[PDB]
């Protein structure tokens, strides 16, 4: 199986210097150029550069400056690098590969990188209970995940276990400039006295892992 | 560099129909065009290369034709899954570029939210913040008016609202509203209402509680 | 219509 897969989601100061990894499998960095494309707000998709089988780079033209690609065949990585980096680069960074080896119709993604270009600090989450409360035999309840920075914080239920009736909001910021997010599932109101709820939230920009039960209050 | 322009912007259709997205050129590409489709939170996914060419494990459901600089990516049969982004990006001239995409919605029968209300945590409450979360759960569509309302006194400016995007099974939305005030606001304070407003129901739905039951 | 990290969809 083709796969790329992507070092963790970053902060970096304005001016300062980016570096993405991209670690691959299923194929062989000496038979295959690794393409990187962003995503922005503002620019939408736009294709930055490739690193070619042979070590050959393309850079796309207004990046010629501030950007290096490089890899490591025998390690199956790739190394992306941006220097100079202002606000308008925050982004989703993706690493991609094509359907053959010289082409550009791109078959395999990594899951992406979003790099946060700002001057502020890291700050890890704190995780509250939405506790069920005394609908119909089906009873909700979530996790509120408040005052972090930069995005993402991941969450799931039941480490993965549990997925159906899961909605996790997208993430709002709060005029303090912390990011907000809750994470709902509604579930049997009779399991509730049987099976554990908890939401296992990361946040890896801070290394914040928090495992937060949730249970229907006394 | 090659401008790729994609109309119209918003797709909105029933489940079953046909559906077509456009993707035009700034000038002639031969054939030299691949369409991709984003859904909620993934990386885009690859659906047909050069203009017309399937992939494989992508649906027949999906086609492309076109050259020249007037190009079509059609959806013979639309299901809920399918709800997602489209994107076109030409490779006939150096750099390859991408379009501003495609947002395919679905239609569906009207459903009215259920609401749950959720008080701060005595956790949250150390913390000398108070968080009041009002849940509207699996709706269409997605208008929707949350009023906050504190001892009868309504509540403006000191909440924020979320959505969901689009459920790709049943089509439907959710929305978190979130009232956070002061511990010392929310310690004065006794009756916690919220208020929700929708298609889907014949009177607006007031979910309540006492701080301290 | 605007990309948005949040969902990694349109936002219009």
């Amino acid at each position: 199986q083709v796969q790329l897969k992507q070092s963790g989601p970053g902060l970096v100061q304005p001016s300062q210097s980016l570096s993405i990894t991209c670690t691959v499998s299923g194929f062989s960095l000496t038979n295959y150029g690794v393409h990187w494309v962003r995503q922005s707000p503002g620019k939408g998709l736009e294709w930055l550069g490739v690193i070619w089988s042979g070590g050959n780079t393309d850079y796309n033209t207004p990046f010629t400056s501030r950007l290096s690609i490089n890899k490591d065949n025998s390690k199956s990585q790739v190394f992306f690098k941006m220097n100079s980096l202002q606000s308008n680069d925050t982004a989703i960074y993706y690493c991609a590969r094509a359907l053959t080896y010289y082409d550009y119709e791109f078959a395999y993604w990594g899951q992406g990188t979003l790099v946060t270009v700002s001057a502020a600090s890291t700050k890890g989450p704190s995780v509250f209970p939405l506790a069920p409360s005394s609908s119909g035999g089906t009873a909700a309840l979530g996790c509120l995940v408040k005052d972090y920075f930069p995005e993402p914080v991941t969450v799931s239920w039941n480490s993965g276990a549990l997925t159906s009736g899961v909605h996790t909001f997208p993430a709002v910021l709060q005029s303090s400039g912390l990011y907000s997010l809750s994470s709902v599932v509604t579930v049997p109101s009779s399991s509730l006295g049987t099976q554990t709820y908890i939401c296992n939230v990361n946040h890896k920009p801070s290394n914040t892992k928090v495992d937060k039960r949730v249970e229907p209050k006394s | 560099d090659i401008l790729l322009t994609q109309s119209p912007v918003i797709l909105s259709v029933s489940p079953g129909e046909r559906v077509s997205f456009s993707c035009r050129a700034s000038q002639s590409i031969g054939t030299n065009i691949h369409w991709y489709q984003q859904r909620t939170n993934g990386s885009p996914r690859l659906l047909i290369k050069y203009a017309s060419e399937s992939i494989s494990g992508i649906p027949s459901r999906f086609s492309g034709s076109g050259s020249g600089t007037d190009f079509t990516l059609s959806i013979n049969s639309v299901e809920s899954e399918d709800i997602a982004d489209y994107y076109c990006q030409q490779n006939n001239n150096w750099p390859t570029t991408f379009g501003a995409g495609t947002k395919l919605e679905l239609k569906r029968t009207v459903a009215a939210p259920s609401v749950f209300i959720f008080p701060p945590s005595d956790e949250q409450l150390k913390s000398g913040t108070a968080s009041v979360v009002c849940l509207l759960n699996n709706f269409y569509p997605r208008e929707a008016k949350v009023q906050w309302k504190v001892d009868n006194a309504l509540q403006s400016g000191n909440s924020q609202e979320s959505v969901t995007e689009q459920d790709s099974k049943d089509s439907t939305y959710s929305l978190s509203s979130t009232l956070t005030l002061s511990k010392a606001d929310y310690e004065k304070h006794k009756v916690y209402a919220c208020e929700v407003t929708h298609q889907g129901l014949s009177s607006p739905v007031t979910k309540s509680f006492n701080r301290g039951a | 219509c605007q990309f948005d990290f949040s969902t990694r969809r349109l936002k219009c």
